[PDB]
């Protein structure tokens, strides 16, 4: 959820022009998305493994 | 009586240098690949074209 | 003398990881291929008889 | 023998509690992904625990369909969860590595 | 302990003679109470011709039935006598007869011996009452597909040549041969340059010497000017053969390419990876695990009963391939991966397989090598194609050179980009179409 | 014996939209594979009405 | 997930498979050379450079 | 000049387990685990259960899984193969020198660490129904199987191959129990050639050393007679014919191996009339279409079988059969020339010295003649012993088949095939 | 035979009679396995031929009435040329035929050689059957008179 609601967040941003907080915003939920994919939820997975002992 | 099937002559479709009996067709074998494959490559050469 | 086995009449199976299942000893197969018509059982749902390891050079 | 490990424990039991698979009478193998290594770990059961599974499974889905969950009487204990499949799986993925290494040489 | 390595130098020199005659005589020695002896003929099928055809075997027919010296009946009488086994085999290329005996009975067995291969009384009488037999024979031979098949391979790859010769013959020929014909071949083709005087067992050499002397005095002594021939070279095809038979119940299939035959180095190296390929039987214990590809997809997929990879050498030439047997819609998937395999080794053979088939041909060769018999036929056999006896040292530094180039070399050689000779018979609807077959030859990737 | 289980073409449609084994099971959230199509057809419709007049 | 696929026999298996692929890249760019008549390249051949 | 060759060493551990070994300087090595656990050990509740347990011989074991027992031998170009008898099993395992600790320890592990484990075990049994089936496709097979179960209540009447009713039921329990029952010390031979006998004594001693099923080569094998017929269209009728003879080791046991021989065994000369063999000569005499006639000799620790096997024409069954026996009862009555009793030990010595000529078979002897005898006894002995028959025994042993209680087994079309009854 | 061989009796009465006798009476009601697939038009032709004749034959009619029966009989059934015997004549031999099953129950029959239907004798033996007692009579009765 922590994906839709960052999509939706740069859904909202591309509806913004390129000024002042928009931008800072932007780069972020643009780092957040390749973070939340390829970092976040692969160690999330792993994690719910060594928690049913798995 | 299996034994009395011999295979037909075939000289009569046989290449030229895949007719003597006594020649082993080893020599002839890179000759007649060679003929039949430059066929193909000429063909996708023309077709490349 | 032991080996009933090769007391030439009781049978033997041999079975193998690497070779085809052998039944034994004996009895007529044998000086009855020679007065004729034993017809074979040549290759129907079937191992194969010889069999091999028993190459050479 | 520890107060922390009862700790790590009870972090666990609290996981278990929350991914709620219980929650529909089953155990955690019968949540796992089929793969190869599962699949024949599966064809490995006994009668009774492929049964078992079967119905645990087939008593889910149906309740998953329903949108609906057991008597909280009626969930799968913690403690109470075995791990039928485990030795299966271990055995296989056993069997398979060496495989692999034969595979190399 | 023995090494192997020390094991292999503790088996004896084969001790070779020759007589005043071209009659070579061969023998190791072993501490047995019990030998093989026999003689090996260079005569076979090859050597005849379409009218000829099938007298070797009608002389084999004959050999046993009573010579000049001892009438019918009676060699059977002395031979079961004296607890002795007689018997013989001819190929397309050679025939021998030996006798399974007691080492006390070496004398006899020889003397034995020289009146079977030199004064066979072939009496009217028996050549009439042994056509009979040998047509019987042909009878029961057409209901076996594999002795089929390999006939047909025969009969097709080597397509006018006289390889492409059964060794019975044709029907007709047995019916029409007379003992002119077959005195004919016999003295043309029982002279002493072309046979050997093999034994193995608990004999010394100079007793096989003196008796050699003593009972192959004369075969080629004043004998050998006239019409003495050479064998032709025989022409290869790579053509196909099916003979389509629904009411059987298995398709039988045999392929291969052309060998290089007896006295070639390459000869070691295929059959190192006619090895890795290997064989198969439904009775073979343990299947999905075989180290084999082909024969482990053939297990679990259940794609046929038998295979056998083969090498069959003659003179300059042979038959190198693989024959199988299968239902009906297993012939294109049997036929898929046998390629493949092939292929697969011709391009690349990893390093380690190859030493299983290396090891495999150790164990093979050493284990075939076991008592009289064996080693006698080799004994003889060898004479007739190498000249010599290879000593099993020789074959282990042979196997030992031969790694996984060694293999991709010497199958690219034989295999890559080749027609091959296809025979099939029985339910083969499904036999690739031979453009199909050939298409298989070479791999596209590589 | 069925018509709709043997006729070649007929054949295809059971199989993919009759007797085709679904899980009792899921959910909206797999209405949308169908739902892609009924709009993939919709815009192919209505696409052509107005290719007509554009 | 890729540990499987180290060890000897496939390192003889990829130095088996290298002069062959070695000429699949030759194939295949002097093939987009010549399709797209790249100039920049076929100026070195000679014949080639018809201008 | 070859070397002065070693002997046979022979062990007798106090456990029961007998050592031997030959040091051949061969560049292969054989080793052979001979045990008492032949099919005679089954009871009505088990059959087939060595026979299963014939085909899983490369099923996984406590540290040799399935796939490294293929792939371990087979790197090695090593086999591994089980032969059954209705008395022994042999698991037997052959290869290069150099390589006898490899195959050793699946050797070991085979015969002493067995998991039999379920879905192993079930994914095997369709191959009983395989085996069975190849086997049971030489007229023979089934004759001397139906032969067995004719003659003996018990024991020897059970088959090498299992009931297709079994077929499918077999079970893990039942393998183990087997293994645990049978393959014990007291039960158990290691025979090695191309192995010194230290090597194998520390094996043994390390790894053989189990006892706790039973003692007793021993149910007891009842001999009862009868006849077991089954109506083929194979338009050659197999039949086997037979008494209870002499068990194997006894001195009357010799009496009847050369009384076969007189009868006559097997061909010596390719497409030879038999010029030498009674049998086949008194049958052509009376017959004048293909047939074929051989004593039969089967000899077993506790009973064995006497008599010959026939394979004639439909209408000719019984005329071949009748032609056969009176030439026994011929015997029997005195008519025996002592040239004809020569023959017959020159025949039965040679056949034996030649028997045991190579390695295979020569084990095989050692396994066997440790296993009946506790013994080994070298062919200067064994011939030493064919030697001191007299012409006597041997029409007594043929007057033995002629008195005594009968057993039948014929396959066929079987209305011209007679009955006992009617001979 | 496959239906009918799922009773074990089926199998029982049928090995006991080719026990019993060598020929004739021994020979099974149902074909043997190795024939199924086998036995011709010809052999079902000559079956017709030398056994369907009138010698051999007996029209038998309820609810319907002698004259037609008759016509019928001297119109259709006039045939004959097969053979004259109900005769091989059935050798009695006597033996044992066993057949593992697992079944958990064992079935078994034992007999001796009675006597020819028709004859006193064999009316002797029908009583001996019924002091030594046949079925049942009473639904789930302990068969006192048994
Ligand atoms: C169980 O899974 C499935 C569904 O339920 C979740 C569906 O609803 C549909 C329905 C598909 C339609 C209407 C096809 C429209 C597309 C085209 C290109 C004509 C299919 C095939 C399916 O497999």
């Amino acid at each position: 959820w922590a994906l839709v609601a960052d999509l939706l967040t740069l859904t909202w941003i591309g509806g913004q022009p390129v000024e002042h907080p928009y931008i800072t915003i932007g780069q972020l939920a643009s780092v957040l998305y390749f973070l939340l994919i390829l970092v976040l939820m692969p160690t999330a997975g792993t994690i719910e493994n060594k928690l049913l002992k798995w | 009586s299996h034994t009395d099937i011999k295979v037909p002559d075939f000289s009569d479709y046989r290449r030229p240098e895949v007719l003597d009996s006594t020649k082993s067709s080893k020599e002839s074998s890179e000759a007649r690949k060679g003929f039949s494959y430059l066929v193909t490559a000429t063909t996708t050469v023309g077709v490349a074209y | 003398m032991l080996s009933v086995a090769a007391r030439s009449g009781p049978f033997a199976p041999v079975l193998s990881a690497t070779s085809r299942g052998v039944a034994g000893a004996l009895r007529p197969l044998v000086q009855a291929a020679v007065p004729a018509t034993s017809e074979s059982p040549v290759l129907d749902l079937k191992r194969s008889v010889l069999c091999r390891e028993s190459l050479r050079g | 023998v520890s107060a922390s490990s009862r700790w790590l424990e009870g972090i666990r039991k609290w996981y278990y509690n929350a991914a709620g698979f219980n929650k529909l009478g089953l155990m955690r193998d019968d949540t796992i992904h089929e793969n190869d290594d599962v699949k024949e770990a599966i064809r490995r059961l006994p009668e009774n625990l492929y049964d078992d599974r079967v119905f645990r499974i087939k008593r889910a889905l149906d309740l998953s369909m329903r949108q609906q969950i057991l008597p909280k009487e009626q969930w799968t204990k913690y403690e109470e969860d075995k791990s039928y499949l485990e030795p299966y799986l271990k055995e296989v993925i056993r069997e398979r590595k060496e495989r692999e290494e034969w595979a190399k040489k | 302990t023995a090494t192997y390595a020390q094991a292999l130098q503790s088996v004896p020199e084969t001790q070779v003679s020759q007589l005043d005659n071209g009659l070579r005589v061969a023998s190791e020695q072993s501490s047995q109470p019990t030998c093989t002896v026999g003689v090996w003929i260079d005569a076979g099928s090859r050597y005849e011709s379409e009218k000829n055809n099938g007298a070797g075997y009608f002389v084999e027919h004959l050999a046993f039935k009573g010579t000049k010296n001892r009438p019918g009946n009676a060699l059977e009488k002395e031979v079961e006598s004296m607890g002795a086994h007689l018997n013989a085999y001819s190929t397309r290329e050679h025939t021998a007869y030996y006798i399974k005996a007691l080492s006390k009975d070496l004398p006899k067995a020889v003397e034995l011996l020289a009146d079977i291969v030199q004064n066979c009384s072939l009496e009217d009488s028996q050549i009439e009452k042994e056509r009979d037999v040998i047509l019987q024979e042909l009878q029961e031979n057409d209901t076996s597909m594999r002795d089929v098949v390999f006939n047909y391979l025969h009969a097709t790859a080597f397509q006018g040549t006289p390889l492409a010769q059964s060794v019975e013959g044709p029907s007709e020929n047995v019916r029409k041969l007379s003992r002119a014909d077959l005195t004919e071949y016999l003295s043309r083709h029982y002279k002493a340059p072309r046979m050997v005087l093999a034994a193995a067992g608990g004999l010394e050499h100079r007793q096989l010497l003196d008796l050699a002397q003593k009972h192959f005095s004369g075969l080629s002594g004043t004998y050998d000017e006239d019409a003495v021939p050479t064998l032709s070279p025989c022409r290869f095809t790579g053509s196909q053969i099916c003979h389509r038979e629904d009411g059987l119940p298995l398709a039988h299939v045999a392929i291969a390419v052309e060998g290089p035959g007896w006295a070639h180095p390459d000869n070691v190296a295929l059959q190192v990876a006619n090895a890795i390929i290997g064989h198969y039987d439904c009775t073979y214990g343990g299947g999905a695990h075989l180290s084999s590809p082909l024969a482990s997809i053939a297990a679990t997929n259940k794609l046929c009963q038998s295979f056998q990879t083969f090498n069959i050498c003659y003179a300059d030439t042979g038959l190198l391939g693989a024959h199988f047997v299968c239902d009906h819609m297993s012939i294109d998937d049997m036929m898929f991966v046998l390629q493949g395999q092939w292929m697969r080794l011709c391009t690349s053979a990893t390093e380690s397989e190859v030493l299983r088939g290396k090891n495999l041909l150790r164990n093979a060769l050493v284990s075939h090598l076991d008592g009289t018999t064996p080693v006698c036929e080799d004994i003889g056999r060898s004479l007739l194609t190498y000249g010599r006896r290879i000593p099993l040292a020789e074959w282990e530094s042979r196997i030992a050179e031969v790694d996984a180039r060694v293999v991709r070399e010497v199958c690219s050689k034989y295999f890559y980009d080749q027609c091959p000779a296809v025979a099939g018979f029985g339910p083969i609807e499904q036999l690739p179409d031979y453009n199909r077959i050939r298409s298989g030859m070479f791999w596209l990737r590589f | 014996t069925n018509i709709r289980k043997s006729h070649p073409l007929m054949k295809i449609v059971n199989n993919a939209f009759i007797d085709l084994p679904a899980p009792s099971n899921i959910s909206s959230w797999w209405n949308f594979g169908s739902l892609l199509g009924i709009c993939l057809i919709l815009q192919i419709l209505t696409g052509l009405f107005l290719a007509m007049h554009y | 997930m890729l540990t499987r696929f180290l060890g000897p026999r496939y390192r003889q298996l990829a130095r088996n498979w290298v002069p062959t692929a070695s000429l699949w890249g030759a194939v295949g760019a002097v093939g987009l050379v010549w399709a797209t008549d790249w100039r920049l390249i076929l100026d070195w051949v000679p014949y080639i450079n018809g201008k | 000049v070859p070397p002065h060759p070693q002997d046979l060493e022979f062990t007798r551990l106090p456990n029961g387990l007998v050592i031997a070994s030959l040091e051949n300087y061969a560049p292969a090595s054989r080793i052979g685990l001979f045990i008492k656990a032949g099919s005679r050990y089954e009871n009505s509740n088990n059959l087939g259960t060595s026979h299963l347990l014939r085909l899983a011989s490369s099923l996984t074991t406590k540290g040799a899984s399935s796939f490294k027992i293929t792939r371990g031998i087979e790197a090695v170009g090593g086999k591994l193969s089980v032969t059954s008898t209705r008395e022994n099993m042999a698991y037997t395992v052959e290869c290069l020198r150099d390589d006898v600790d490899i195959l050793m320890e699946f050797l070991l592990n085979v015969t002493t660490a067995p998991e039999f484990r379920r879905w192993e075990v079930a994914a095997l049994q369709p191959q009983l129904r395989i085996d069975k089936a190849v086997a049971l496709q030489n007229p023979q097979a089934h004759v001397i199987e139906n032969l067995h179960a004719a003659a003996y209540r018990n024991a020897l009447a059970n088959s090498l191959y299992c009931p297709d009713y079994r077929i499918g039921k077999v079970t893990p329990v039942e393998l183990h129990d087997y293994v645990q029952n049978h393959f014990t010390s007291a039960r158990m031979a290691l025979i090695g050639l191309g192995v010194s006998h230290p090597v194998l004594k520390q094996v043994a001693e390390q790894f053989l050393n189990i006892r706790g099923g039973l003692g007793l080569s021993g149910a007891k094998a009842k001999y009862h007679g009868g006849e077991i017929r089954e109506q083929n269209g194979d338009s050659l009728v197999h039949a086997a014919l037979v008494a209870e003879s002499a068990a194997i080791g006894s001195a009357e046991a010799n009496a009847f191996s050369v009384l076969q021989h007189v009868l006559g065994a097997g061909p010596h000369v390719k497409r030879g009339s038999n010029a030498t063999s009674s049998l086949y000569q008194a049958v052509a005499k009376g017959v004048h279409q293909p047939f074929d006639v051989s004593a039969f000799n089967a000899s077993y620790s506790d009973s064995g079988l006497f008599g010959f096997y026939t394979i004639s024409q439909a209408a000719s069954a019984g005329d071949v059969i009748k032609a056969a026996y009176n030439q026994v009862k011929t015997i029997a009555q005195g008519n025996l020339s002592n040239p004809d009793v020569q023959a017959a030990k020159n025949k039965l010595k040679a056949g034996y010295l030649m028997s045991v000529e190579s390695s295979e078979g020569f084990l095989d002897e050692v396994g066997s003649q440790a296993l009946a005898a506790g013994s080994y006894t070298p062919p200067s002995t064994v011939l030493q012993q064919i030697d001191a028959v007299a012409d006597a025994d041997v029409i007594n042993a043929a007057k033995k088949f002629v008195s005594g209680r009968k057993s039948m087994a014929a396959s066929g079309n079987l209305g011209h095939t007679p009955f006992i009854d009617e001979l």
